[PDB]
């Protein structure tokens, strides 16, 4: 009945040294019935990318429209729109259905490319901004990652060290939640490279 | 309903509107809602009739039996009795009592007791859905000690004001009087007090 | 949250603290509630954190516009009639609960708005989950003529019952002073009486203690020459 | 509507050594979001080199603590000063917990101690009675941040030995008294940065062959 | 929860999940759902864990004082009936308890399915819990009464791994048991996580999964 | 209605659809086709509310069809399918909403590969190898994780069903009334008359 | 299962260096009405204790002779009545905190909030607290119902820990109670001015204070305030 | 359960009872025999909720067997179908009523006749030709109507049996898994072990 | 809230208390509920704050322009244009209002806007939940064509029973004078009116 966990789904960002790190499950569900093992949560427009959890229909629908506005932006702007503008972006997005609003709990993460800083934000279901320095948790398992997040992390951990420490909060916290699991992925972000890794996990 | 008791000099004076209503209409316009629980102990009802009636009843009957065992009881004895059914039975019942007596030693006293069962002695007490109306006009005209004739007066115009603006008070004013002389009974009808 | 107001002699002061919730979670640790209205025209929210932003914003926007407009710095009073009309239209729907405050020709101005639309005059306010802890402190120790230290000092205060003693509040202090005839001068993280002590330990893991399965570079570059 | 319970918030934690037990709890009690008390423990020594937590309700948390330290004085009675081993008194809590199926002590229960092998136990108990012996448990508000601490740190869940990429777990090397007191408060102080009803103080038992010893840390009052 | 249990040639195979839910968040990661009342009597778990645990260990009770009073061990039928009257005691009372009776008495090996309701059923071949769907589709596919002891333990442990996969209140743990005539024999604690990976490369099952 | 399956193998997508329609208490029919093409390659089959699975599937079926007229150009499955969630994921928020569950099953000429997508009333989408909608999963997904391989030939993939349709007429409370069988693949689609 | 009909509002109480302070004011409210302005709900029990009680005012007077009858059989075959085995703190919040969860247990609650202060036999001071839950605990500072939300934070800052408590003297903690029932006079819509407080210190035992009034309130300032935002006049 | 059916032909009384029991979505058992034996020549079937089933027919033998040790004497089926009534009549106005409907099929040795009472969890008695419980009269009584003679022979009535039940699994939404069927005559209680 | 107006020889007086609560909080202890709507026509509110400013706002807006093209407005006029607007959004208000006002011609006028939408035109008039509680008083005690001195000490001894027995109406007493002198502020603090 409750929108916000009936597909189920986690996502996690951190920032690191010159780094950010934003990493989500792939299970998509129909309550108890797991449907889909394959369904990515995070995208990426130029080089912001967007995590988002909640209502699956919704996180389809917000990438469709998100990657509609920012086309149109970099055409009209001619260049690629940076984290924070796009942070704002959203809010704006989802405070104009205040009264109708999408089931969903987006994460921005993203590093600036004229200032070179790190950047992380995350919102409610309707456009509020969470704007951190450490990490950002979403989804079914957010007790569960706000646990592992704030007791595994520390500031201005190295790309390779910041994996360890995302990949172990969200595994560890997806293996505590019956709606999360299914496989994981892993993205490494620096300035002009970005990695992406898929995770071994147990599949129940 | 609007029912009072008032403390004086010679002992105490219980007053009541005479009007039952069930919803709009009047089931009844001359109402005795004084009623007697021992020779010079009364008490005014307010709430539900057929609860206040068999409260009263009851607490006419331990004191008949108290009576005859122990003597007369006093008026705080009489408003433990009324107080212990209407605490214990609260779940089940819905009566404001005030209760009224005389004694030679403690003169006269009134005791309320509202709905949730407490008891609260006071020099006087108003109660029922009029009394809500009269509340600043008694606190700032009350008196202690007053005569029997300031007494009726005040509660007269008290009353009066109670079933002006209560739609369920209404009919004639009945009062007791409850000193070492006797018991006296009063009565004063709407072309006396409406054009107070 | 917690927030507050208070009056003094050449001007008047806000503060909240930076807590928010997610029923019994905290979702952010160093929330910013005070919000820019004007240059000299703050106001601090409780209730639906969307909402205190959202009204903020757009009042705001048609504030620097009006001031545009008519040739003058804006007032406060603008501001309170512009809030509660809004907010009355919605019939508290739009769950944003303010303390308005701000310098301006007229003077200095401190007023509360409720989310269905009605405001309060007052010399020193509170509001919030921790407003009942704050306003014990403002009554025990507000008086007339304050000076701006002692107003700044009366605010914090009145933040730190909310902090230590209401649940829904907590972290640090933030603090924005209007005086006549100066710049409004925005005091972020005015104190800071919880900051986490060392852990016991380091939860930094070994490199490839965690199991992969695939690897590959994202293309975030747009396509390219030649 | 009278509702004869409630919700006095507080976390507890309990971990086995292989000669040692802790039982850990905040000291916060509070309804809604006030603050009753910022010192009022929660974990007690029961006799018999046992500790007990019932955290929840605090009513009916006292009550079964009250009723199992009482029975704990009835079994020395009635079976010549036996001591009454940690196996023994889950058992005998489970029929404390059922006795009340329909009408539940709202209470997560832990206690813990040692085994009659001298190695160290910790049972976990729900409202109703359900129980199992563990290695590992935490129990209470913020139940769901601390458990996935304690599988990753305690169980070794999820990491594996460099250089074998998954193929190598990492073995389960037993943990010191020391080394747990080092999780149970980074736990807690983790805890009490993300949830309102955690925070104040921590007080820790560790039970070992020699006793029963208590341990106390300062915990944000915010 | 995923149980189930079935009769064949050599016995009767039990076999059970380990998880434990409290709404979305996973309780317990390896909880015991079997419960050995005597050296030839199982009891699965499905339900309430506090009534589970309660209703079965005072099952457990009566079937000692059986033997003591008549100096023979109870009949599974015998066994499974005084539990379905207990449940009838507190018959819409709103217990919740569904189970499988398993064992090897003088009529050869017997299997009683029991509920909350009163519920009393003989049967070859029982699954119930959470993901009891996705247990019935693999073994009545592959069952046999002809199994082999070795064969047949494979069975019941896929069969659970295949509702630990799909069904999200169900994993954890595999735990196996075979009741002889000599008593029931515990076959291990089986890791979902490894055991899944295991089964895919063997089998080559599991191929829209990616390991 | 009640169960719709789907499965990709090699070279086709298959489809089977339940045959029941029940009004009350009442079976009215048992030879129900709840399937319609929407394009030479692409076959849709839907599951939902009475009245509403019909409509929902012929206003998408004249949609692509006027597509195609217009461009003289089939639409690619997976083009189809982002279509048809749009509607979908527009009529959720609707005043009242099309209560519709869908299969599209297409063969896409292009790179030469068939393709099923799963989509329900809500407007989740998803590809997948074999896919159900309802309680249709529960019993049919454990015997499609075990038997499943993706370069099964289209008489593999028909005995799998089979498999699937058995288990289904054992333990569902429900008589369905069996199934009919479509197949999807380079040279279009096809009813499988004995099944 | 009932309802409060007559009630009393917040009982507020600290600890100091020799003993507790302990008060609450003199109104028994029916709903809005402010019916009863002389109802005392501080009970002393002995010269060692006092019980404060808040809520259902027929409830307090149930346990007001609860504890009268307590009194009595306890001096029942007992010599050292007046002495070694007179009734403690301890003795009287444990038998109140039996019967509050008994009772509740029966969903037949007492509708109140109790604070039992007092001074045990040793000269410890004993301050807990106890409601129609049974839910019980203790601290340096304890109040019931908006007490709680305004008194326990001006409280607090006197006695923040228990290491305050020898360093705060009666004349600070009398002053600081008194503070508090003024701000809840301005605050407490159904709260009066008319207030009883008792102290109970080891030394100089039992002084009980009625007839207390709120002063210097400042209102002056209520002037200047004018409208509810534009207006001038 | 389900469907239970009954007929009343010139010397037997024929029962057919579903095999289906259901739990949550999953069919857990096709085999189950709604049916308690009372007497020698007294056979009862039941419907109703789960448990209260099985636990009023076993209760009802109990009495049954007891009365025919005790008096070394077999009731007439009237007079067991009176105790029957009696039992769900007492039962319906109890905290927690059996919620049961039987049928009773005997042969009354002493009358040389068979007897088929139809008996509701209200304890609504009546003596029938043919019966049914819940929905099964809906789609069967049409048949019986049209078919039914009093002079019968039990091949007849087997076949009239079997005519109902392929109009139940034709019509019926639910898979109630076929039924078992059991003759009660002059010899006692046999059952049909093809059907 | 406990709010009146009172008409005497020289004009009309308002009077009304302080205190505004959400339960059982005073959220605001030193409120205005004396709104002036022209410069000599005044009102007191009550009911929901929110309702009762939102009128008073646009009321003014109103006769702000009827003074730009028609002169000054009666006080007639402005407790239609309050009527209009309470009456016409009956469903979603929830406003009881007193409106008052001083002409040359008419002198001192008073109309009351209960719930409903209704208006009636007065001597005086009480409202808000403290005026329950001195119906009685006040008509015992009003009289037409009084003095200023006697008209500010009947709206002080009036509220100051209400006060007493109402706790939603508490703190200062303010009044507004309206004569054709002018415009007079009064305030009397609890010393002052508590010891009535
Ligand atoms: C205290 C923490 C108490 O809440 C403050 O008022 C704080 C105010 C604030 C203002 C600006 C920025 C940050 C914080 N409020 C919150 O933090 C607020 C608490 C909250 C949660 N649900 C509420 C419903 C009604 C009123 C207050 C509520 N947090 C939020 O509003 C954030 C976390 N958003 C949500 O929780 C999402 N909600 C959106 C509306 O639908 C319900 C869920
Ligand atoms: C699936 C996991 C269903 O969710 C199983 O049926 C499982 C069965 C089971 C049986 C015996 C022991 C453990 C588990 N059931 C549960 O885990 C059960 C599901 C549940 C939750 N609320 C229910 C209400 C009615 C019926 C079932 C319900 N969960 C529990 O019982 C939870 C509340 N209890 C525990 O997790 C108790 N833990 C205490 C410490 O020991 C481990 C168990
Ligand atoms: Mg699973
Ligand atoms: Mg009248
Ligand atoms: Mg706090
Ligand atoms: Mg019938």
């Amino acid at each position: 009945s409750d929108p916000s966990s009936i597909n189920g789904g986690i996502v996690v960002a951190m920032t690191g040294k010159d780094c950010v790190a934003i990493a989500c499950d792939l299970r998509l569900g129909s309550q108890s019935l797991g449907v889909s093992n394959k369904f990515e949560k995070i995208f990426h427009y130029g080089h912001v990318f967007l995590g988002i959890t909640g209502l699956a229909t919704d996180v389809t629908t917000l990438n469709e429209m998100f990657r509609y506005k920012t086309n149109l932006y970099k055409l009209k702007e001619e260049r690629a729109i940076e984290p924070e503008t796009f942070t704002q972006l959203v809010s704006s997005s989802l405070y104009e259905r205040r009264f109708g609003p999408y089931f969903v709990g987006p994460v921005v993460a993203g590093i600036n490319s004229k200032s070179g800083k790190p950047f992380i934000a995350g919102f409610d279901l309707i456009g509020c901004i969470d704007e951190a320095k450490d990490f950002i948790v979403s989804g079914t398992a957010s007790d569960q990652l706000f646990g592992m997040c704030e007791s595994l992390y520390e500031p201005n951990l190295e790309p390779e060290d910041l994996f360890e420490t995302i990949s172990q909060a969200l595994l560890n916290a997806a293996d505590r939640d019956a709606l999360s699991g299914w496989g994981a992925v892993v993205y490494i972000i620096k300035k002009d490279e970005v990695v992406k890794r898929y995770l071994k996990m147990r599949q129940d | 309903t609007s029912i009072m008791a008032v403390t004086f000099k010679d002992g105490v004076i219980l007053g009541a509107d005479s009007r039952t209503t069930t919803g709009a209409y009047i089931a009844n316009r001359v109402t005795d809602k004084l009623t007697r629980v021992h020779d010079k102990i009364w008490c005014c009802r307010s709430g539900s009739a057929a609860d206040t009636q068999a409260i009263a009843d009851i607490v006419q009957y331990h004191l008949e039996l108290y009576t005859s065992q122990y003597g007369t009881p006093s008026t705080e004895t009489a408003a433990s009795v009324f107080k212990e059914l209407c605490y214990e039975n609260k779940d089940n019942l819905t009566a404001g009592i005030i209760v009224a007596g005389y004694d030679d030693k403690n003169k006269g006293e009134v005791y309320t007791i509202p709905l949730g069962g407490s008891v609260h002695k006071l020099p006087y007490a108003i109660a029922g859905s009029g009394s809500t109306f009269i509340y600043g006009y008694c606190d700032k005209n009350f008196r202690e000690n007053m005569s029997k004739e300031e007494t009726v007066d005040f509660i007269k115009h008290s009353l009066s004001q109670a079933i002006k603006w209560d739609g369920s008070s209404g009919g004639v004013i009945r009062m007791v009087v409850l000193t070492a002389a006797g018991v006296e009974r009063l009565i004063f009808y709407p072309d006396e007090y409406e054009q107070l | 949250t917690t927030i507050v107001g208070v009056k003094f002699n050449n001007g008047v002061v806000i503060a909240a603290d930076t807590r928010s919730t997610q029923g019994p979670i905290v979702a952010d640790k160093n929330c910013a509630k005070l919000h820019r209205i004007s240059p000299k025209i703050w106001c601090a929210g409780a209730g639906t954190a969307a909402d205190t932003e959202a009204v903020t914003q757009l009042i705001g926007s048609n504030i620097e516009l009006h001031s545009l407009y008519t040739s003058r710095e804006p007032r406060v009073v603008s501001a309170l009639q512009m809030l509660k009309q809004h907010l009355f239209k919605y019939q508290g729907h739009i769950g944003a609960y303010l303390i308005v405050a701000g310098v301006d020709p007229t003077g200095s101005h401190l007023f509360s708005i409720h989310a269905h639309g009605s405001t309060d005059v007052g010399y020193y306010l509170s509001l919030g989950s921790g407003s009942l802890a704050a306003m014990a402190v403002l009554e025990s120790h507000w008086k007339q003529d304050l000076t701006k230290e002692e107003a700044i000092k009366l605010a914090s205060d009145a933040i730190q019952a909310g902090i230590w003693n209401d649940l829904g509040s907590g972290s640090n202090v933030d603090v924005c002073v209007m005086e006549i005839g100066k710049d409004a001068e925005y005091l972020r993280n005015y104190l800071t009486p919880n900051v986490r002590e060392e852990k016991q330990k380091s939860y930094k893991f070994p490199r490839g203690t965690t199991a992969v399965l695939k690897e590959s570079i994202v293309n975030i570059c747009d396509i390219q020459e030649e | 509507q009278f509702n004869p319970y409630g919700d006095n918030g507080g976390t507890i934690l309990g971990i086995a050594g292989e000669d040692f037990a802790v039982l850990a709890g905040d000291t916060r009690n509070i309804t809604d979001y006030s603050i009753n008390s910022r010192y009022e423990p929660k974990v007690f020594d029961c006799g018999d080199n046992i500790v007990m937590s019932a955290n929840g309700f605090a009513a009916d948390g006292d009550a079964l603590v009250k009723r199992f330290k009482n029975s704990v004085k009835w079994y020395h009675f009635d079976h010549n000063d036996k001591k009454l081993s940690i196996n023994s008194a889950a058992r005998n809590i489970q029929h404390l917990l059922y006795s009340r199926r329909f009408f539940p002590y709202y209470v997560y229960n832990i206690i813990a101690g040692l085994d009659e092998d001298g190695k160290g136990a910790v049972y976990s108990f729900d409202p109703v009675g359900s129980y199992q012996r563990e290695q590992c448990r935490a129990g209470g508000a913020a139940a769901s941040l601390i458990m996935p601490f304690l599988d990753n740190q305690v169980n070794f869940k999820n990491q594996y030995e460099p250089g074998t990429n998954g193929k190598v777990k990492k073995p389960l090397k037993y943990l010191s008294v020391e080394e747990v007191i080092k999780l149970v408060r980074d736990s807690f102080t983790s805890a009490t940065e993300r949830h309102i009803q955690v925070g104040d103080g921590l007080e820790i038992l560790i039970v070992t062959k020699d006793g029963v010893r208590k341990e106390f840390y300062e915990l944000k009052r915010d | 929860t995923t149980t189930l249990a079935f009769k064949f040639q050599h016995g009767v195979i039990a076999a059970v999940d380990s998880r434990a839910s409290a709404g979305s968040y996973i309780s317990a990661l390896r909880v015991n759902k079997v419960i050995e009342i005597n050296p030839y009597l199982l009891g699965t778990m499905s339900g309430c864990a506090a009534d589970c645990q309660y209703w079965e260990r005072l099952l457990a009770k009566e079937c000692r004082l059986y033997y003591l009073r008549n100096g023979e061990r109870i009949s599974v039928s015998a066994a499974s009936k005084l539990l379905s009257n207990m449940m009838c005691q507190y018959r819409g009372m709103g217990l919740s308890m569904g189970s499988m009776i398993c064992g090897w008495d003088k009529k050869g090996p017997g299997l009683y399915y029991v509920d909350e309701h009163g519920t009393r059923l003989s049967g070859n071949m029982f699954s119930t819990g959470s993901g009891n769907t996705y247990a019935y589709g693999v073994l009545d596919s592959n069952y046999k009464w002809d199994l082999s002891v070795e064969d047949a333990l494979y069975l019941g442990k896929r069969s659970i791994l295949a509702a630990a996969h799909r069904d999200a209140y169900s994993g954890g743990s595999v735990n196996l048991y075979h009741v002889t005539e000599d008593g029931w024999i515990y076959h291990g604690n089986h890791d979902v996580g490894e055991l899944f990976w295991k089964v895919k490369e063997e089998e080559g099952s599991f191929n829209n999964v990616i390991g | 209605m009640d169960i719709i399956l789907g499965i990709r193998v090699q070279d086709s997508v298959i489809l089977a659809s339940s045959k029941a329609v029940t009004r009350g208490i009442s079976v009215l029919k048992d030879s129900d086709d709840k399937t319609r093409q929407l394009s030479p390659h692409t076959l849709m089959s839907f599951a939902g509310e009475a009245g509403d699975t019909v409509q929902f599937a012929e206003y998408i079926q004249a949609n692509i069809q006027l597509y195609s007229i217009r461009e003289d150009y089939e639409l690619s499955p997976q083009a189809v399918s982002s279509f048809v969630r749009q509607e979908l994921a527009k009529s959720i928020r609707s005043r009242r909403p099309y209560q519709v569950n869908v299969l599209i099953g297409g063969y896409d000429k292009k790179k030469n590969k068939p393709e099923l997508y799963q989509i329900d009333y809500l407007g989740t989408k998803v590809e997948l190898p074999y896919g159900a909608h309802g309680y249709s999963g529960f019993y049919t997904f454990s015997l499609l994780d075990h038997h499943y391989r993706p370069d099964m030939t289209t008489e593999e993939g028909l005995d799998l069903l089979k498999l699937c349709v058995q288990e289904l007429e054992k333990r569902m409370p429900m008589d369905f009334k069996g199934v009919i069988v479509k197949i999807v693949d380079k040279d279009g689609i096809r009813q499988v008359d004995d099944f | 299962t009932q309802q409060p009909i007559v009630t009393g509002t917040s009982v507020i109480s600290m600890k100091y260096d020799n003993g507790v302070i302990i008060a609450a004011d003199n109104l028994g409210s029916y709903g809005s009405l402010l019916r009863f302005n002389g109802v005392e709900r501080l009970i002393p029990v002995g010269d060692n204790t006092v019980v404060g009680i808040s809520g259902d005012i027929s409830d307090m007077q149930h346990i007001e002779r609860l504890l009268k009858d307590l009194v009595t059989e306890n001096a029942y075959d007992n010599p050292l009545a007046d002495a070694e085995e007179a009734l403690e703190p301890s003795y009287i919040f444990e038998y109140l905190a039996t019967v509050m969860y008994q009772r509740r247990s029966k969903m037949n609650p007492l509708w109140n909030a109790i604070i039992v202060a007092g001074v045990q036999s040793n000269g410890d001071q004993f301050l807990r607290y106890v409601n129609l839950l049974g839910v019980t605990y203790s601290s340096p500072t304890l109040a019931t119902g908006f007490g709680a939300h305004m008194a326990n934070p001006l409280l607090r800052k006197v006695v923040d820990r228990e290491s305050d408590i020898p360093k705060t003297t009666v004349q600070v903690a009398e002053e600081a109670i008194v503070n508090a029932m003024r701000v809840l006079y301005y605050r407490d819509a159904r709260s009066s001015r008319n207030f009883s407080l008792a102290i109970i210190d080891k030394n100089t035992g039992l002084t009980f204070k009625k007839n207390l009034q709120v002063e210097n309130m400042k209102w002056d300032f209520a002037k200047d305030i004018k409208g509810y935002g534009t207006q001038k006049i």
